[PDB]
């Protein structure tokens, strides 16, 4: 595998395979969906470009690199690649595990806070700190791990929740992973 | 299948008795490659034979060499048998020393 | 474009026999199907070059047919809790058409093979009101929407304020959580967020609405449980 | 002294398969390659040619992804076409130099011709069923393929040819004297010339009153020599048998009955 990366950061994923290909190519996917063709470079070949991702391939050392510029949260998704061993239609593609690749929000102006809230017809809210931090899950209590904000915008925010029918406070709820020190507490 | 193998026996020198010597049988003109050789001493296979790596003529024909030491005598009778689709049944050449 | 497969989701009890549409518009005459882990490695599980051609590959129980070039069902003899898994179809165009390597693949299937249908659960669906620490302290407000004890996993979530759907300011969890990481067939859990102006929140005229759709049993499937059939539907919560 | 490679890849099923094969250059067995080998063994300390260890072990590779993508195609074509097992096919490529070369790549299926390889492409042979065309529209697709297998026949077999041609000019140029006996077949009595252990293979075996003589086929020993027999039919005396061969330095054969 997994990559976690900001907004405006270069992306660099790694791939190797072992028998001969007429070529190679990396594909990605998203959750529902199906996996979607990127780019293709032949074995004569050692980079392809197109549009802001670029492939290189080592036939010496059997390895092909996928390079993203200016990583966007479109860019989220899973990569995958896969050989082709054949110039003709008799031709078999292999494709590898494939490397998880989130693209998290640049946050210039980090505020992290934990803030309570009732239920409405009971929950903690771990929000506005920066991309670099990490939550993790809780022991029969309940933690979400650092969200994925989707494209189609405008608020842009991290953001993990803490819930619990139990009445026994936010303020020790997060505690269990790598908070912010001057994290704020209302 | 559709070409039966032809069969030779034959001996590397001149045959004399209590003398050693290399037996040959050659099969060549048959198809497919699949085929059963044996080299029989009285009617009995012989063990350790050897034999060329299996190859074919301009004709796409297969052909090929079993041999194996023997030393003749008065006696013992050597003959190849061989075993093709093409036959119902096994083929056998007797070795004849005078021929 | 393009290729379709139906249906997106399935939950099913063990020993059921499943049939997966694939279906192309694209001509090509070669296709294929993998099974899938998720974010695992794919593998081909049938190939077809065309009309007559159902090839296996290197991997199970399923086979495939190909009367015509538009359709390429995918058949499940039996389902054991080993066929959860995602079910891709593929394609690849014709020679002197477009380049060959590449494949083009559909939406896939998310199958989920469970030992008994009665741990079929739909969603329970709450929306928390944003703190009114964070509306002095950032002058944002942030809902935090709940959805939980639903099983299986497919599910699709969505914000809704006064009619419309929005997507600036939402924070989806990439994957739902287990209830209990122990338990086998444990219940799922997924949190959403919508942030807004702690303004647009005060306003006691807007309406907010998180909208949880939920595939599971359909009319065909038994049930004799005293309970709502846990069947396709949308469960929503809302605020003010 | 032609180069020909020879390939036998037979395929009872779709679980059993077995290529075999073995290089000649004129009537010497310079390699031998072997399905149970990774590597195509040489037989003679010449048959490597000219070429380098580097250069040697580039066309070993070759030969290696060459066998096992064969055999996968062949199977692809039988599910694709589709045809029945067993199929057994057969390869002869290679090349001969002069003073312009010549290559040549011919494929047989079931012992009869269905394709070689002409110019830059792959061609039917005339006699050749309606599904042949079609699995050459496939290969025909593969580009590299199709220059790997000109470079092999217009420049890397005249090459190697020329290197075997002066790495064992000694032993193509070697002599091996024969040694005859006479014996007496079965009655039709006909006498029988053995001739037998002589090298090269051209020969001259015939009774002498010049007679209306019957030779046989010329039959390989284990050692590279070759046998022969002459038999002629008489009636039951100055009969004599005459061997003229390259080994026997004007000083031909002669056995009286
Ligand atoms: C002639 C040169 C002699 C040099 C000196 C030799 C000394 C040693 C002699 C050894 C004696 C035994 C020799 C064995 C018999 C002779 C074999 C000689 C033929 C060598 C052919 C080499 C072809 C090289 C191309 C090849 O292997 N293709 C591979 C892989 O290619 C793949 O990978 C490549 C990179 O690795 C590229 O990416 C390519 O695009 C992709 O498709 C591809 O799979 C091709 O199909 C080659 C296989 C079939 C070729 C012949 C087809 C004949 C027709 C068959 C019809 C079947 C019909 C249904 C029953
Ligand atoms: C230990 C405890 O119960 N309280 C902690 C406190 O140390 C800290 O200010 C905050 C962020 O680190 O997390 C909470
Ligand atoms: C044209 C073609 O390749 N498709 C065949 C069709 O001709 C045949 O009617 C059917 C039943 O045998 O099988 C399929
Ligand atoms: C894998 C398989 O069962 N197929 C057959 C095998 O049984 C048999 O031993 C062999 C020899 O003809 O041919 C192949
Ligand atoms: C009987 C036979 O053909 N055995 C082997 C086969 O198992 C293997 O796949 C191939 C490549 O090593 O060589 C051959
Ligand atoms: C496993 C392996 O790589 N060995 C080779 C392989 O090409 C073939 O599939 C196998 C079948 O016997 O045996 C041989
Ligand atoms: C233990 C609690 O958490 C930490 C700090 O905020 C204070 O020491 C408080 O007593």
């Amino acid at each position: 595998q997994a990559l976690s990366i900001q907004e405006g950061e270069n992306a660099t994923m790694n791939c190797s395979y072992k028998t001969s290909i007429n070529n190679l190519q990396w594909y990605r996917q998203n959750s529902g969906r199906g996996l979607v063709h990127l780019i293709l470079i032949r074995s004569n070949e050692r980079e392809k470009h197109s549009g802001r991702l670029r492939v290189t391939l080592d036939t010496s050392k059997k390895s092909s690199s996928l390079l993203i510029t200016a990583s966007r949260a479109a860019d989220t998704a899973s990569y995958f690649c896969a050989t082709y061993d054949r110039g003709s239609t008799l031709g078999r593609l292999y494709f590898g595990r494939g490397t998880q690749l989130t693209v998290w929000p640049d946050i210039q102006n980090p505020d992290p806070a934990v803030y309570q809230l009732r239920d409405s017809k009971s929950v903690c809210l771990f929000t506005d700190f920066d991309s670099q931090t990490n939550v993790s899950q809780s022991k029969d209590v309940y933690i979400t791990d650092k969200c994925v904000l989707d494209m189609r915008m405008d608020f842009k925010s991290n953001s993990a929740v803490a819930w619990s029918n139990k009445s026994d406070a936010c303020a020790n709820a997060f505690n269990n992973s790598i908070i912010p020190e001057d994290t704020f507490f209302p | 299948i559709q070409r039966t193998p032809k069969i030779q026996v034959y001996s590397r020198h001149p045959a004399e008795n209590g003398k050693s010597n290399f037996l040959n049988c050659y099969v060549s003109g048959f198809h497919p490659s699949d085929i059963e050789v044996d080299l029989l001493k009285n009617g009995e296979r012989i063990e350790k034979v050897e034999h060329s790596d299996l190859s074919f003529s301009k004709d796409w024909s297969f052909y090929l060499l079993y041999y194996t030491e023997f030393t003749p005598t008065e006696k013992d009778e050597y003959a190849c048998r061989v075993n093709h689709v093409t036959l119902s049944q096994p083929k056998i050449v007797k070795w004849d020393r005078d021929m | 474009a393009d290729i379709y497969q139906t249906p997106r989701y399935l939950v099913i009890g063990t020993g059921k026999k499943i049939t997966l549409e694939c279906s192309q518009t694209m001509g090509h005459d070669k296709m294929y199907w993998y099974q899938q882990d998720p974010g695992m490695e794919l593998h081909l599980i049938h190939y077809s070059y065309g009309v007559n051609s159902t090839e296996k590959g290197d991997l199970s129980e399923s086979t495939v047919s190909r009367i015509r070039t538009e359709h390429f069902p995918l058949t499940l003899e039996s389902a054991r809790p080993s066929h959860t898994s995602q079910y891709l179809c593929a394609s690849s165009e014709n020679s002197g058409t477009g380049r060959i390597y590449e494949q083009y693949f559909g939406p896939g299937t998310r199958l989920t093979v469970t030992e008994d249908l009665k741990n079929v659960f739909p969603p329970e669906v709450a929306v928390f009101e944003p703190s009114e620490a964070e509306i002095s302290h950032t002058q944002k407000a942030t809902l935090v929407c709940l959805a939980t004890g639903f099983y299986p996993d497919h599910v699709e979530l969505s914000w809704w304020v006064n009619g419309k759907e929005v997507h600036s300011g939402v924070c989806t969890d990439p994957q739902p959580l287990k209830e209990q990481p122990a338990l086998n067939d444990s219940r799922y859990a997924l949190s959403s967020r919508l942030r807004v102006s702690a303004t647009f929140w005060q306003n006691p005229r807007n309406h907010f609405r998180c909208q949880v759709q939920f595939y599971g049993l359909s009319e065909n499937d038994e049930w004799t449980q005293d309970r709502a059939k846990p069947v396709t539907q949308i469960v929503s919560a809302e605020a003010w | 002294f032609p180069l020909r490679c020879l390939q036998i890849s037979s395929f009872a099923n779709s679980s059993w398969t077995r290529t075999d094969g073995l290089a000649w250059l004129g009537e010497l067995q310079t390699h031998s390659w072997s399905n149970d080998s990774d590597t195509v063994r040489s037989l003679k300390p010449w048959s490597q040619g000219t070429f380098s260890d580097q250069q040697w072990e580039t066309l070993q590779h070759i030969f290696r992804v060459y066998r096992s993508s064969f055999t996968r195609d062949v199977k692809e074509f039988a599910k694709m076409l589709r045809l029945s097992y067993p199929l057994e096919l057969q390869v002869s490529a290679g090349c001969e130099v002069h003073p312009a070369s010549n290559n040549f790549f011919h494929v047989a299926f079931q012992g009869k011709d269905i394709l070689s390889f002409q110019g830059t492409s792959w061609e039917p042979t005339q006699e050749a069923p309606l599904w042949v065309n079609l699995a050459i529209q496939v290969l025909n697709q593969d580009k590299w393929t199709r220059e790997t297998v000109q470079w092999l026949l217009n420049g890397t077999c005249p090459q190697f040819v020329s290197g075997l041609l002066e790495s064992g000019k000694s032993e193509l140029k070697k002599q091996v004297k024969p040694k005859a006996w006479l014996s007496r077949g079965p009655s039709p009595l006909l006498l029988v010339c053995h001739v037998s252990g002589f090298y090269p293979k051209p020969v001259w075996v015939k009774w002498m009153r010049q007679q209306g003589t019957q030779p046989g086929d010329i039959l390989p020993n284990a050692d590279e020599t070759w046998y022969l027999r002459a038999t002629l039919d008489v009636v039951a005396a100055g009969l004599s048998c005459r061997v003229k061969h390259s080994s026997l330095e004007g000083q031909d054969i002669v056995l009286y009955w």
